[PDB]
RNA sequence: ACGAGAGGACCGGGACGGACGAACCUCUGGUAUACCAGUUGUCCCACCAGGGGCACGGCUGGAUAGCCACGUUCGGACAG
RNA sequence: UCUGAUCGUAUUGGGCCUCUAACCUCGGACCGUAUAUCCGGUUCAGGGACAGUGCCUGGUGGGUAGUUUAACUGGGGCGGUUGCCUCCUAAAAUGUAACGGAGGCGCCCAAAGGUUCCCUCAACCUGGACGGCAAUCAGGUGUUGAGUGUAAGUGCACAAGGGAGCUUGACUGCGAGACGGACAUGUCGAGCAGGGACGAAAGUCGGGACUAGUGAUCCGGCACCUCUGAGUGGAAGGGGUGUCGCUCAACGGAUAAAAGGUACCCCGGGGAUAACAGGCUGAUCUUCCCCAAGAGUCCAUAUCGACGGGAUGGUUUGGCACCUCGAUGUCGGCUCGUCGCAUCCUGGGGCUGGAGCAGGUCCCAAGGGUUGGGCUGUUCGCCCAUUAAAGCGGCACGCG
RNA sequence: AAAACACAGGUCCGUGCGAAGUCGCAAGACGAUGUAUACGGACUGACGCCUGCCCGGUAGCGAAAUUCCUUGUCGGGUAAGUUCCGACCUGCACGAAUGGCGUAACGACUUCUCAACUGUCUCAACCAUAGACUCGGCGAAAUUGCACUACGAGUAAAGAUGCUCGUUACGCGCGGCAGGACGAAAAGACCCCGGGACCUUCACUACAACUUGGUAUUGGUGC
RNA sequence: GUCAGGUAGAGAAUACUAAGGCGUACGAGUGAACUAUGGUUAAGGAACUCGGCAAAAUGCCCCCGUAACUUCGGGAGAAG
RNA sequence: UCUACCCAUGGCCAGGGUGAAGCGCGGGUAAGACCGCGUGGAGGCCCGAACCCACUUAGGUUGAAGACUGAGGGGAUGAGCUGUGGGUAGGGGUGAAAGGCCAAUCAAACUCCGUGAUAGCUGGUUCUCCCCGAAAUGCAUUUAGGUGCAGCGUCGCAUGUUUCUUGCCGGAGGUAGAGCUACUGGAUGGCCGAUGGGCCCCACAGGGUUACUGACGUCAGCCAAACUCCGAAUGCCGGU
């Protein structure tokens, strides 16, 4: 009389790391995710493990294209 | 072991008096005829007919009885092979290599229910369980399962629970743990002791402490219910009204005979052990003598000794009794075996209660559905047994007449010339009494009624002499 | 009463109880370590006789008082 | 000195058999020695190139010894588990426990990796010998369904899915920037060498749709190196680079190397943790209602009451682990009690299912009483003889 | 204090003699100033019984004394009778071709039934003595956080003299009882955890206890 | 380890005594319960109790007389 | 010097009883085994003191006594008990064997030394005040009542506030709620209308006939934690 369960993997700490409006550096990880829940938008690349990272410096923005959520980087005006 | 204790004479022992295959009677024919919800039963069954202390017909009838029990409890039965031996095995129940052969048979059938008729000991139960890896059919457990599923009243449920616990207590180790594990919800295994749905999750509590506690509680309760039934039957016992008990084998009308002789509507089902509580009802003999006709619980060939409390009501009705209408059906395999089983239980009751054997009116029914093979001495081998067949109304008048003739009257015949200035003394004669040949003369009549005892003392008013 | 019997009362009125308790010692009975008696062994009182010490009061048969129960007497109530 | 036999001299290390001289004899005699079963010497006799004890060497080796024999755990044991991945629990960031609910694993793929290009049916009809739940098939729409190396979020007729070519992104070797997550782990922009695809057309695309498919360090290998080289003209004797060796699966891996018993036990602690009792709870247990279905010869409720439902009590078994482990003595019996009422007499109601009676069933109102034996560890019970009755419980299952 | 050990008898094994086996590193010793009718070790534990077609075959026997027996059934024994005694019992059984059954005698062994006996008991009463008690003398002890230390129902680390609200109770003794002070005593023996010890072993690793090579040691021939 | 009076007695048991040696080191009192050690006990007689625990009982000499079973020795002092 | 065993040399065992072979025979008997009467006095023999022991019970149980006393009890010619003198010594001895005994201690005696052994475990750790002031969590752990690191407490740097509160602004969620014909698992009805069993017309063409097992579909209706066509409030991440 025992339980066949009891196993579980480590939480992978996925999700959005830089939310809308956050100024990021090039190569900064924006979304840790499984698959393309968010798709690489403008100045945003998609990593091998589906990690969306900024390709250029700027502010994180979330948009919608063809009904798919995308993460874009809007260039920030130089001061 | 070529010559060691010469029992293993020919490989499998008893060349033809051992397990064989001739297709037998193949038991009932219960197959998939209504394609709906396969979640119905417990697969197919095979006949293995043991001739021990009996003949081929006896073994076939006994195992058909077992298969009918199984089909009432669930399961399916549509095959027959053969197995015989004149030595109930102490270790196993089917035999030395017959156990492995039965394991192969159950594997080939694809079922966990074939045959293990006869009450077993814990040794036999657990040894056979180890041998075949699955329970098949225990007769005592199966009768108890039928009673558990058919129990309605608190009294019946308590009696059946006590019976199941009495059966479980000696054999709680191997078979006990096996059926504790079992959760399929079948005969015995999660069968329960209640009825519909029932307490299968716990069954007979499969635990020494719980079983003993529950047995003590149910024994106290059954004493209470015996007192309650004593109070309930006190009215009849004090009225001294003629009590007629319908005894007999399971099925074979009985309940139908009650519903026919009276206007009752007691449960009448083709399944076995449909009636678990005796039920009494009014009855009027042809001569007008009122009586109480009581349907009882149905007996079987070897009633498990654990159902003593379940059948105590029926046995008490038999003990009181005044006619013992013995109901049997000619549409069975050798109904004389049914007659003999019921007669032996009746004789056991008579010996236990030390009372004169009350009349026994033998009645046969289902004659309309009988084969009619016997002319007058095979189908009616009995000299003075009544034939009724409740379903199609016939012979019931003869049954009633035999009832009235056999039941001795407690009244006394009188010739009282009640005047016409009394009125009440003659109206009550009509009311409590059996008037016949009353004179129409307005002057002193001569009513030849069979008045009861208290009225028989009011004769000196107008008794005259003749 | 039932008013068929079998069987058989309520309510009232008497007698005798069982258990328990209290008191008491007339009876009965127990005990009895300064009572009386018989008696064994031994040693003494010089000796005999008669006694004593010791042996469970040596033992044994009784045994008033006291204390007791197995004994005696009384009680549980009657009324509001 | 070979294509290179062939015999002979000494040496030579084994095996059989031998005699004596090493060595051995607790076999005899003699002597030291008067004393002497010691000891030694001499001699004879017998082992007599025979056996022996050191050094080396395999093997057996609880005879002895030193030790090990994990943890989690609703006490411990037993069982189960231990690392990684996925989901839910998880309370819309992340993270989140339980011996919570489910599964996977720990591989596989040289064409299932890269690139370039292209696609296209889930189900009715007509049918399509055979060939219906299916063929090779043909049409329509099913509108993005459908299905799709291995469980969630994704990917679709914008295809991460399905086919094809290349010839080997099978993209490898040197890799600013940033980052996400203690070490460990994980993401990629981008620059350079060399290539692969696509080329016209662009100049574009860093193992697998993505998260598991693993094991630190130590110690050892194996290939390469412009390193070292214990004085060196110098070499041999270690390092660097990339790679290999652990079901170290108790998966952060105490040893390269380890199972038990203890009631013969001991010590250090613990009420951090079990057995008794207490405490909470009340599943179980115990005592108590209904639209009453049904039984009770006529009739739900005189007696009962199924299927369901609601509680009491704290006398059972439990659950918990809150006092007590620098000690709270157990079952039974005895003795002595004391209390509750959930009544075994005294008062009533109903049934009069007593039409009635003697009796009895049921439900409402503690002062007293509530026996003695046998068999019982007997907590329980059964039995014998009574009784008006032989009550049930609480009091640390009252009371050592 | 026993049913355990031992024992007389038995069987097996070892030992050919400074034997074997033991105490010792060895010498040496016991064994034994014994020599297979003797010593040592092992295991049984007087004494009696325990073979069936061939012990040429299925092959270890199938009888009996064999009581797990729960064997129920029945009785005997009690009024109720445990231990136990009988027949019927129990089927391949089942456990002993030598480890099972008997066995007179014996036993502070375990269990039971009798006769006798009794204060064990119904059911207790009385007497004496030593204490206890009183006086005089001497004069401790464990224990002790305290103190002019009640009861109830509560509350509280869930069982209160110390807290709450009430109830009761004049102060101080003496002789008694033993319900509580979770009374004293022993840093719980149980249980768990950590450590230890000793014991076992086909746990690990060692070591004590024997073979191989060559040292001691080595000459030829018949070979 | 040695000696071992007398009377009973088989006796070195036991009782009482000779010789000899002691009254041994808290006493005096006191009919409390209760405890201990002794004693007695009506009528029962194991009903007690786990259990006849304890107590009670038998007990010696001489005549008789002694069972089942037995290893022929015993049992046996059977028992009575 | 206790105790276990053994060795040497001494001692003790009151009293009473029973009656083990050879002589003569009645014998048995050819003769023998052997019965009986006498004699003899054996025995791990019997009863029972001393003596040794220690079965029962009561007492003792801060005792008279660190094992005893009273009353009974066992052996008491023997494997007896004892005095004296010896021997065996610790992983050893001795053990008719109980882990028994080896100086009131034994599953490895005692003394001293190593030594102030070690103990993640108990316990104790002594004056004051001022300021601040926790933790009982995470990860790992031969780890779980220990410890390492982190989290959380305590001066000097930067800071003027990066912290925090509020407002507003941008943001991703899939929880609460529901909704399910939006998926994955369900629910009373009738429906063109699936096997249609069943009447059959009597086709084996082909077809109504469906009292009943009831396909897809459809109609308002309902649930879910591992359902989601949706989807807050808060919380969180940034900016202001
Ligand atoms: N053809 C026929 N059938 C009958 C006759 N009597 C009874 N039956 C049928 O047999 C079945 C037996 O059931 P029942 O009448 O209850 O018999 P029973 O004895 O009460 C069954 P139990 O004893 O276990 O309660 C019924 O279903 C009934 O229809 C008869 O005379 N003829």
């Amino acid at each position: 009389s025992s339980s066949r369960n009891g196993r579980d993997s480590a939480a992978q700490r996925l999700g959005v790391k830089r939310f809308g409006g956050q100024v990021v550096k090039a190569g900064e990880i924006l979304v840790r995710q499984r698959g393309t829940h968010f798709h690489p938008g403008v100045n945003v690349g998609r990593g091998g493990d589906d990690t969306l990272f900024a390709l250029a410096p700027g502010a994180v923005e979330f948009g919608a294209k063809r009904g798919r959520k995308t993460v874009n980087i809007v260039p920030v005006a130089r001061p | 072991e070529n010559s060691v204790a010469p029992s293993t004479g020919e490989l499998a022992l008893e060349d033809r008096a051992s397990l064989r295959r001739v297709a037998g009677l193949s038991t009932e024919l219960a197959d998939v005829s209504e394609v709906e919800y396969r979640q119905l039963r417990l697969e197919r069954v095979v006949l293995v007919g043991v001739w021990t202390e009996g003949s081929a017909a006896d073994a076939e009838a006994s195992l058909a009885e077992l298969a009918a029990l199984a089909e009432t409890a669930g399961s399916e039965v549509l095959e027959g092979l053969i197995q015989r031996r004149d030595k109930p095995d102490p270790s196993t129940y089917i035999g030395s290599g017959k156990a492995a052969e039965l394991r192969e048979v159950v594997l080939a059938t694809g079922a966990d229910t074939v045959i293990c008729d006869g009450e077993l000991s814990p040794a036999q139960l657990n040894a056979l369980e180890k041998a075949v890896k699955v329970k098949v059919i225990d007769r005592t457990a199966l009768i108890l399962d039928i009673f558990a599923q058919h129990a309605t009243s608190r009294e019946g449920k308590a009696q059946v629970s006590l019976a199941q616990m009495e059966y479980m207590l000696p054999r709680l180790r191997g078979w006990g743990e096996s059926m504790s594990r079992q959760a399929g919800g079948r005969a015995g295994g999660a069968g329960g002791g209640v009825g519909t749905r029932g307490p299968g999750e716990t069954k007979i509590e499969t635990d020494r402490r719980r079983i003993r506690e529950r047995m003590a509680k149910l024994r106290r309760e059954i004493r209470d219910m015996k007192k309650i039934r004593d109070t309930q039957r006190g009215s009849r016992r004090r009225s001294e009204i003629p009590s007629v008990a319908i005894v007999g084998y399971t099925n074979a009308g009985k309940s139908s005979l009650l519903n026919a002789l009276t206007g009752a509507g007691v449960l009448v089902e083709n399944a076995l052990f449909a009636t678990l509580e005796p039920t009494t009802r009014r009855g009027e003999f042809e001569d007008g003598r009122p009586f109480v006709l009581t349907d009882t619980v149905g007996f079987v060939r070897h009633l498990p000794t654990q159902l003593v409390e379940a059948f105590r009501s029926t046995l008490e009705e038999v003990v009181d009794a005044d006619l013992l209408i013995h109901v049997v059906d000619g549409s069975d395999v050798n109904p004389l075996a049914q007659i003999n089983a019921v007669r032996t239980v009746i004789n056991e009751v008579v010996a236990e209660y030390d009372i004169a054997p009350p009349p026994e009116l033998l009645v046969v029914n289902k004659i309309d559905a009988a084969t009619g093979v016997g002319l007058a001495q095979l189908r009616r081998a009995l000299p003075d047994a009544v034939f009724v067949s409740a379903r199609t109304g016939d012979g019931l008048d003869k049954l009633r007449s035999r009832m009235g003739e056999l039941v001795e009257s407690t009244d006394a015949t009188v010739d009282v010339t009640i005047p016409y200035d009394r009125g009440d003394l003659v109206a009550r004669v009509h009311t409590d009494g059996h008037v016949d040949a009353t004179e129409h003369t307005d002057a002193g009549t001569r009513i030849k009624a069979r008045v009861p005892a208290p009225l028989a003392a009011t004769l000196r008013e107008y008794a005259t002499f003749a």
